[PDB]
């Protein structure tokens, strides 16, 4: 009944379909991947995410000088606890 | 003997000014006429502006609702 | 609730990165209602250092970010209620 | 699961980094510990140093911690006799 | 089953606060909930910048006390 | 197999016992009936379906082409309000004064030459001497039979329809027509056996608009 | 009949317990395999195998190598 | 109510000491200590994460901005060992 | 005989690279190969053989003295390895090392010897033997492949009957590929 | 005169900006609230401290991490 | 999601005929 037309719609919708979600963490981590299932808390177990987030090489120089670098790395099946969830978007 | 919700209820019987200062933004403040609440203590306030206090900045914001658990303090 | 699933999950080699980064690489042995995991032949990075090895690990329910299952997992047999 | 390691000398860390070692005794539902012979650690815990394996480190005996603030549990030596 | 806080020693005395993000606050106490949300008359703000900034009542969301101090006896 | 030669053509029939090796006519049944009970299984609740219940069907039974049996059968838990036996494609069916709650389906696979092709006449024509028949054995009077003619790929059913049945069969049909894996490796026989293939597309050339891709993880080589 | 209405979003799939799309001609290999009763050798299971981690290992990823030698 | 807050309840009217979410350690002599942790304390210094010491003598601090407390070995023994 | 040796012999060093390196695509700067490499390359279905409709011109290479050099003195056969990009992958996207290669080429193609001159902006830079392009930092790499760029600019605005500022990105993209507008 | 559900209520389907605690801000039209208040919003561009980075599209925004909500 | 499917057995069966479910 109203589990397809509250807030939680965004990842009703995007389970039944098994598109994928972006989802903005809380340690600023972007998981893009599908949701295999998710509750209440938004405990979205996912499958083959993206995990994308920024780093720095961390004063290499020693003279602290040194631009931001994307780093990803592949995880195939996750659960995300989902306190972490920022943002979960549906794609364009 | 008053409560904290007697409070609010006497002060969205006044209808006065007030400025929330939030959790941990300490520079953050949000001032404001409460229009409305109930108990999970999120406010709707009346033309409310954000004024950071370390550039003593106002920015105008409209009709605001904020959240219960962010509120450290409603100064009068 | 999807906890349910995850007790399900005995003896699963997962690795589980909390909110402080450390990531605990160990066979699962028991999950409580509030996500407390209790682990076993655990090897624990808590990050900035070097990863220990330690026999025996309970991690509390609140403090994980997320779990990674591994390749050889049957979830549309185990999310069914 | 706990159960099966009551009154060991547990090693509990917490949210800041501050470790704790001792007699995990007590725990509770929002796994609040009960901890005697409890001492704790910032940074440096032993695997055998090449200088010495334990500074850092004070005198506490027993602790309530709170469960807010408590993150793993490991055993790190078998009960003493008393 | 939230029970209040243990607080009518602490009624109408003169109680320094210490708030969140490592601030303070001074003032009368004039009542609780179970939640500790305090009220205050008086209240004089008393920030780290050194001048004290008085209002009067205040009501202080019980989330973000961590302590009492009974500056009164 | 249920194919009929009239005349003993030794060539046409080796060619036809070659590619129909293998127990291939009672796989591609068996395949048939258990995508159209998956698909009815992802559709219960919508179609408020007790069960589906995968008939005990004779092995002898795909070619069995004198007389039939049930293969399916739909358990409501309700009573339907069902329609009268009308093609697959009749976009207009009157209901029926009678209700049911047991729905059975029969599949009937058809090899059928240039003067019978027709399958929606052989659809009509089996199911009411099926269920007429003393010999067939039907768990209700009520339920639909659905042909399919492999020699021409064809697929039409002629039985009673409920709510919801009329859609959800012509879609499923239209799929497992399209994607069923025994009626791939069939016409993939068939196409060797005539050494008939299909063309391609060359390959774009790698344009100013096109060397995009250049750069992705697939390794690419310049001669 | 006064049906009910509506686009029925008809899907049918393959997939291996791992949950990779499965080409037609191995799903009725999984098929005649369930149907007869007996399964492939085991040389073949070892090379099936190898084929699926040689596919994940390519995936999941000497121009240096060549400056510094030249 | 488990075993932990009897514990503490079993601590009340003794020495007692409190380290708290931002780093002050509180030790004193407990007055009252209820179900969701809350101590109000007596003869107290205060410890910041300044290293300096003050003294006041009376404290309440909230349960939750707790983060543990120093209990003493007077309750180590006697009578949670069924535990 | 020339077309299908050149086809096997490719496809030799292709049998020989391991398959974890054997490409998936290929893409013949020549039309009249892909065909004998349709014929040839059938062990390899996987891949996928292509044309291009841009062509590089790595004519370039034999006019570089090094390759060249190396190519007429070569008395045997044989399969030398190099890195266009010198060690530019450690500083720069891979797509744009190979733009900077590709207009280095093209800048030389139109003047070996200005574009050799252009390549080294001053007379003291210079190449490692391990290396083939003058060892640049960003600034010099972007301030040389602006100059390369106009100067094959200038070249085909001269050679084409059109000047240079009547032409888009895309036509200067494309003219520095290879394509004709 | 107006309390918060029937406020959300009031603002279902109108382009509002709701603000997280964590500086950002999300300008689009929201769809639906929860009992927590967890928010649906469509059609959203996500101001980064007064500037936007990007149109977006749908999104959900968890409830513990909002810190005002603006109606423009 | 999706699920591996469970088709029966026709040889070699030791079963009766008909089949099971």
């Amino acid at each position: 009944e109203e589990f397809n037309t509250g807030p939680l719609s965004v990842l009703t919708q995007s389970v039944k379909n098994n598109t994928q979600v972006l989802i903005n963490c809380r340690n600023n981590k972007k998981l893009l991947g599908r949701v295999k299932a998710f509750d209440r808390h938004c405990n979205m177990v996912l499958e083959n995410v993206k995990e994308m987030w920024t780093e720095v090489p961390k004063s290499g120089k020693g003279k602290k000088k040194s631009k931001p670098v994307n780093k990803d790395r592949y995880i195939s099946k996750m659960f995300l606890r989902g306190d972490s969830v920022i943002v979960v978007l549906r794609n364009p | 003997m008053v409560q904290p919700i007697n409070l609010i209820f006497r002060y969205l019987q006044n209808r006065s000014r007030i400025q929330v200062w939030l959790y941990e933004q300490v520079n953050m403040r949000i001032e404001g006429c409460i229009i409305g609440f109930d108990e999970y203590m999120n406010l709707v306030l009346d033309d409310a502006e954000e004024i950071h206090s370390k550039t003593k900045s106002r920015k105008q914001l409209g009709r605001i609702m904020l959240k219960g658990d962010n509120i450290t303090l409603l100064q009068s | 609730k999807l906890v349910r699933f995850l007790m399900k999950l005995s003896h699963e080699t997962v690795t589980i990165e909390l909110k402080n980064g450390t990531q605990v690489h160990g066979t699962i042995t028991g999950v409580d209602v509030s996500m407390n995991t209790h682990l076993k032949a655990v090897k624990m990075t808590l990050k900035n250092r070097e990863p220990v090895q330690l026999e025996t690990l309970s991690i509390r329910g609140n403090n994980i970010r997320y779990f990674i299952l591994p390749d050889s997992l049957p979830l549309d047999t185990l999310l069914v209620d | 699961k706990m159960l099966q390691h009551i009154d060991y000398r547990m090693r509990c860390i917490l949210q800041d980094g501050r470790i704790f070692i001792g007699t995990f005794k007590a725990f509770d539902k929002h796994m609040n510990l009960i901890l005697c012979d409890c001492d704790e650690f910032r940074k440096i815990k032993p695997k055998n140093s090449k200088q010495a394996e334990r500074e850092e480190k004070r005198v506490l005996g027993l602790v309530l911690l709170r469960g807010e603030n408590l993150v793993s549990m490991t055993v790190e030596g078998p009960p003493p006799k008393d | 089953k939230a029970h209040p806080p243990e607080l009518k020693k602490f009624m109408d005395k003169k109680l320094s606060l210490k708030l969140n993000g490592g601030r303070h606050v001074q003032g009368i106490l004039r009542g609780f909930d179970p939640f500790m949300n305090l009220v205050i008359d008086e209240c004089v703000e008393m920030a780290t910048s050194g001048q004290q900034n008085n209002i009067g009542m205040v009501v202080i969301r019980g989330n973000s006390i961590i302590m009492l101090e009974a500056l009164e006896r | 197999t249920g194919i009929f030669m009239h005349g003993k053509i030794p060539t046409l029939k080796i060619s036809l016992i070659q590619i129909f090796r293998a127990h291939l006519w009672q796989k591609i049944h068996e395949s048939i009936v258990m995508d159209l009970c998956q698909v009815f299984d992802q559709e219960l609740d919508a179609l408020e379906i007790e069960t589906v219940q995968k008939e005990t069907i004779h092995p002898r039974k795909s070619y069995k082409m004198n007389s039939s049996c049930a293969d399916i059968l739909l358990f409501a838990s309700y009573k339907w309000n069902v329609s009268r036996p009308s093609l697959l494609a009749d976009s207009k069916d009157v209901m029926d004064s009678t209700t049911t709650q047991k729905y059975w389906i029969d599949i009937q696979l058809r090899w059928g030459d240039y003067d019978s092709h027709d399958i929606e006449r052989y659809a009509r024509a089996k199911f009411l001497d099926y269920t007429t028949d003393n010999m067939s054995i039907y768990p209700s009077p009520t339920g639909v039979l659905i042909a399919i003619d492999l020699a021409y790929n064809l697929h039409s059913a002629y039985g009673n329809w409920f709510p919801g049945s009329k859609p959800l069969i012509q879609q499923a049909m239209a799929k497992i027509m399209k994607a069923n894996p025994a009626l791939y490796v069939l016409r993939e026989r068939i196409r060797k056996g005539l050494q008939l293939y299909s063309s391609e597309p060359t390959e774009p050339y790698l344009s100013s608009q096109n060397y995009g891709e250049l750069f992705s993880n697939q390794i690419i080589w310049f001669v | 009949k006064e049906k009910d209405g509506y686009k029925p979003d008809v899907k049918i799939e393959y997939v291996d317990e791992t949950g990779r799309k499965l080409t037609p001609k191995e799903a009725f290999r999984q098929l005649s395999h369930r149907f007869h009763g007996k399964g492939s050798g085991k040389m073949k299971t070892e090379r099936r195998m190898k084929k699926l981690d040689e596919e994940a290992l390519l995936k999941k990823m000497l121009g240096t190598v060549a400056l510094l030698q030249e | 109510i488990g075993v932990p807050i009897k514990v503490l309840h079993e601590a009340e009217g003794h020495i007692v000491t409190c380290e708290t979410n931002t780093g002050e350690v509180y030790r004193g002599k407990l007055i009252e200590a209820e179900d969701n942790m809350n101590c109000q304390m007596s003869n107290i210094t205060v410890t910041y994460r300044d290293g300096r010491v003050a003294q006041l003598e009376q404290v309440y601090i909230r349960g939750s901005k707790i983060r543990f407390l120093i209990l003493p070995d007077m309750l180590k023994n006697a009578p949670m060992l069924k535990s | 005989l020339a077309k299908w040796k050149t086809a096997e012999e490719v496809a030799a060093l292709i049998r020989s690279l391991p398959v974890e390196e054997q490409p998936k695509q290929i893409i013949v700067t020549r039309k009249g190969m892909l065909d004998p490499l349709e014929v040839h390359l059938l062990d390899f279905p996987n891949i996928v053989i292509k044309g291009s409709e841009l062509q590089l011109p790595f004519q370039a290479c034999l006019k570089v003295e090094k390759f060249g050099d190396l190519i007429l003195k070569a008395t045997e056969p044989q399969m030398v390895l190099f890195n266009l990009y010198d060690d530019w992958l450690k500083t720069i996207s891979s797509y744009t090392a190979f733009s900077r290669l590709i207009l280095i080429l093209r800048a030389l193609h139109v003047n070996n010897d200005r574009a050799k001159v252009i390549l080294k902006p001053d007379k003291t830079t210079i190449t490692e033997p391990h290396h083939i392009w003058p060892t640049l930092t960003d600034e010099e790499w972007i301030k040389v492949e602006v100059q390369l760029k106009d100067l094959i600019l200038a070249d085909y605005g001269k050679k084409n009957n059109v000047n240079v500022a009547s032409l888009t990105q895309s036509e200067i993209r494309d003219i520095i590929l290879g394509m004709e507008i | 005169p107006l309390n918060p559900k029937p406020f959300l209520n009031g603002l279902t389907g109108k382009p509002v900006m709701v603000k997280l605690k964590w500086g950002m801000e999300y300008k689009g039209y929201l769809v639906s609230v929860d009992g927590y208040m967890n928010m649906q919003l469509a059609n959203t561009e996500e101001y980064i401290d007064g500037a936007l980075s990007g149109h977006l599209g749908e999104v959900l925004i968890r409830c513990n991490n909002v810190l005002y909500i603006r109606g423009v | 999601v999706s699920q591996k499917r469970k088709y029966r057995q026709y040889m070699n069966r030791k079963g009766g005929f008909n089949r099971p479910l």
